[PDB]
């Protein structure tokens, strides 16, 4: 029912610039939603449930602001270490929807 | 959307309506018996836009007013669907009507039309770019030598968007068909201009011989006479010619010999005389307000 | 609740009975029209609000009412038309370790208009120095997490409210409800209702082939004389039952 | 704790294959909910089906993983996924997502398991 | 605080017609059984001007 895309697909900004990567709805979900980043051979981890709440273990630079539809991520510094790939999930209504996740965002900091 | 640059200009053809726009007024019935109804009718005998496509490539906008009579002289259902709105673009809700290979498409929605809408074995759709706020959609059966004969009258009252059709196997041929209401949209927008839908053949482009008419509806009053059936087999215009207002009048379709009262002459004013004195009592409003000095 | 979801309801026959076990427990206080003739009625225009707030913030929802909700995530309008819906989701919306999910709006520049939303994430600034970013002191997230306690009463609950506006024109109406039906009875006087159209006669087979799209059928009298019967498309005649003068 | 996985290895197309996640410290609680999910070698993340860990098993199952998967619980810290008529796509890296809200569907992950490499060859 | 209205009632009262039951309301679905709980009100409200 819920179709979710996430763009840009590629991002690159300097080690001191400031990346965002705005995740959509088809329809609104409210609150509900959830970011998730993966390194290469790791699983991802969360990184902003609720779309506001901040994770446990997770650099404040991490945060989210929109609701509704749109939902936006804001990285106000990367150090280099922060490039990887980016998902939302829907966690609204999964009663018949191909995929909760999001697209696939990466992130390239040229240090 | 691609942009047509192929048109070839020239004024529009013209022909005579002769006795077609009749449609069944409501759905009640009636057999055998004669009924007047005044109702928005298209007048008899009157010069309609006549449009050829073929180097001809006739897809203009067109003014609604208060309804519009479609009439298409068809072989090969070149033909599709409807545009129809106000803007005709995305700041204010459109209409779309198209008939494809499998069904027809009706969808209100603030579409964002291209510049040329048209179609391209069919395959290529370009005729809208976007569609941002939807209201309505419905799917249905498909609608359908010259040998294809279409008649389309579409109106807009109270929010609601009749349809008549009527098909016919065979410029305008004489004859005499009431339309049957098809559907209703109780869709509720304002509908002031519209334009047609085709759909080309790729070989270029290659365009097929047909046409098609477009009348506009009017306020008149029509006399009709049902068969026993209970179909309409004729009508006749209460406001035509002073025959046709006798036959109006006896609510008969045959007028004894004999001399009759019709209706009155009047001559209508057409101008405003107001007559009043050469007022001039003018307020001391001068020194209330050009005083130098004012009150505390 | 402050980022209100809203819906569309049109073109669809509403019926309210189901609203028992899809949602106990529910309070149908509403304002604008008598709760229990909405069967026998038709709406035009629906509009669906849903969300949860707590026990004690369910008063709020109500036309020229004040507070923490009314001003900040959901203002309803004073000629406000339409009924609301609210019952407890204590076993579905209260969780062991917290109900943090749900937010709503604590800090706000000015009252909200009616029948708004607003989904900002900007920092609140309640001093004179400008937050720039920081959520420190005079400086708070103006949204906080409710943190429903199931412990305590009703008031410290998750509470879901479904709030529904209409405009009730009648005329041009896409949302009604039903009226049922009687089994035909033929060939004597009867009192009939075909959709409103109430009349007294004997009904008989009919031998007429009027249209599809024909639906009644009238006389010379004009007078509705054929009718077609809209649970089963067949053909009626309404003749005036057995009369005349007595001497 | 940890979720890792099991049952990896290769298949050949049109095959079936059983894939078990163990829990290492804890027990499928009713009042928290387990998922799974995968990853091909190339795109991101995507989600298939799943069941909760309660006493009525609120199963849930994606729209193109509609039948051809099976998952149920065996034991209080053993679930295991099986699919039938393996095709070429088919491979990818599977995941034991754990949920954190019993909504009746996959909410917030917080932990994941190491995850096993599945593929397909002739 | 001495004059008091009634604000919960069964059904519309009839013309001339007096109602001076002091019966609890029963606004949800468990009975009141005497206690003036959560959808348990008292009929009679009191004036506050
Ligand atoms: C349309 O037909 C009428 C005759 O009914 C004629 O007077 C008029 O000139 C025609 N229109 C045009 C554009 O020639
Ligand atoms: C009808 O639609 C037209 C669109 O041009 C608009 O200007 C007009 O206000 C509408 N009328 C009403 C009553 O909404
Ligand atoms: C309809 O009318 C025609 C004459 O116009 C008649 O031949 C035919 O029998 C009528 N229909 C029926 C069903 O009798
Ligand atoms: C209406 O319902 C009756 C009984 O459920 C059924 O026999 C009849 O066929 C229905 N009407 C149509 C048009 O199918």
């Amino acid at each position: 029912d819920i179709v979710m895309t996430q763009t840009p697909a590629s991002v690159s900004e300097p080690v001191g610039g400031t990346v965002t990567i705005k995740c959509q709805a088809s329809e609104s979900i409210s609150n509900w939603l959830a970011w998730y980043q993966q390194k290469p051979g790791q699983p991802p981890k969360l990184l902003i449930y609720a779309a506001f709440t901040l994770a446990s273990g997770v650099p404040s630079r991490f945060k989210g602001s929109g609701s509704g539809t749109q939902f936006t991520l804001t990285i106000n510094g990367v150090e280099c270490a922060d490039a990887a790939t980016y998902y939302c999930q829907q966690t609204y209504s999964s009663r018949d929807v191909d995929n909760v996740f999001g697209g696939g965002t990466e992130v390239v900091v040229k240090g | 959307c691609v942009n047509l640059t192929t048109r070839t200009q020239l004024p529009p053809a013209y022909t005579n309506s002769f006795t077609r726009g009749v449609y069944y007024p409501d759905k009640v019935f009636r057999s055998s018996v004669l009924h007047s109804t005044q109702d928005l009718f298209l007048p008899f005998f009157s010069n309609v836009t006549w449009f050829h496509v073929i180097k001809r490539f006739d897809n203009p906008v067109l003014p609604f007013n208060d309804g519009v009579y479609f009439a298409s002289i068809e072989k090969s259902n070149i033909i599709r669907g409807w545009i129809f709105g106000t803007t005709l673009d995305s700041k204010t809700q459109s209409l779309l009507i198209v008939n494809n290979a499998t069904n027809v498409v009706i969808k209100v929605c603030e579409f964002q039309f291209c510049n040329d809408p048209f179609l391209d074995m069919e395959s290529e759709f370009r005729v809208y770019s976007s569609a941002n706020n939807c209201t309505f959609e419905y799917v249905s059966q498909p609608f359908l030598n010259f040998k294809n004969l279409r008649e389309f009258v579409f109106k807009n009252i109270d929010g609601y968007f009749k349809i008549y059709s009527k098909h016919t196997p065979i410029d305008l041929p004489q004859g005499f068909s009431a339309l049957e209401p098809l559907v209703d949209l109780p869709i509720g927008i304002n509908i002031t201009r519209f334009q047609t839908l085709l759909a080309l053949h790729r070989s270029g482009w290659t365009a097929g011989a047909a046409a098609y008419y477009v009348g506009y509806l009017q306020p008149r009053t029509f006399l009709l006479k049902y068969n026993e059936n209970g179909t309409i087999t004729d009508a006749v215009d209460c406001a035509l010619d002073p025959l046709s207002e006798t036959k109006c009048t006896l609510k008969s379709f045959t007028v004894e010999k004999g001399i009759y009262q019709t209706s009155n002459f009047r001559v209508q004013p057409t101008e405003s005389i107001v007559r009043f004195p050469n007022i001039t009592n003018l307020c001391p409003f001068d020194e209330v307000f050009n005083a130098t000095r004012f009150a505390s | 609740v402050y980022a209100w979801n809203r819906k569309r309801i049109s073109n669809c026959v509403a019926d309210y009975s189901v609203l028992y076990n899809l949602a106990p427990f529910f309070t149908f206080k509403c304002y604008g029209v008598s709760p229990t003739k909405l069967n026998d009625l038709c709406f035009t225009n629906v509009y669906a609000d849903s969300f949860v707030i707590r026990g004690d913030e369910v008063r709020q929802i109500a036309p020229g009412q004040t507070g923490n909700i009314a001003d900040y995530n959901y203002k309803l309008p004073d000629d406000f038309t339409g009924c609301v819906i609210a019952w407890n989701s204590n076993k579905l919306d209260s969780k062991v370790s917290g109900n943090y999910n749900y937010l709503y709006r604590l800090f706000r520049k000015s009252n909200l208009k009616p029948f708004e939303r607003d989904i900002s994430t900007e920092i609140y600034q309640a001093g004179n120095k400008p937050c720039n970013g920081v959520a420190g002191f005079n400086c708070y997230f103006p949204l906080r997490s409710y943190s429903f306690r199931p412990t305590y009463g009703v008031g410290h609950q998750p509470y879901r409210v479904v709030v529904l506006s209409f405009e009730l024109l009648h005329a041009p109406a896409t949302v009604c409800g039903p009226k049922k039906s009687t089994n035909l009875v033929k060939n004597k006087c009867v009192n009939f209702n075909f959709n409103g159209l109430k009349g007294t006669g004997v009904l008989t087979e009919s031998n007429k082939k009027f249209l599809p799209f024909q639906q009644f059928g009238r006389d010379i009298a004009d007078t509705t004389d054929a009718v077609r019967d809209p649970q089963t498309l067949e053909i009626l005649d309404i003749t005036p039952c057995s009369f005349g003068g007595v001497s | 704790q940890s979720l890792e996985e099991s049952g990896g290895d290769l298949v050949k197309p049109g095959a079936s294959l059983t894939l078990t996640c163990t829990a290492s410290g804890f027990s499928f609680s009713s009042g928290y909910d387990m998922c799974w999910v995968r990853q091909a070698p190339g795109k991101g993340l995507e989600w298939i089906a799943c069941i909760g860990t309660g006493s009525s098993g609120n199963i849930y199952y994606a729209s193109w993983a509609k039948g051809r998967f099976t998952i149920s619980k065996t034991s209080s810290t053993t679930v295991t996924l099986q699919m039938t008529s393996l095709t070429a796509a088919d491979t990818a890296t599977y995941f034991c997502a754990r949920d954190d809200a019993d909504y009746a569907g996959p909410d917030y992950f917080n932990l994941w398991g190491p995850g096993t490499l599945v593929t397909v060859s002739s």
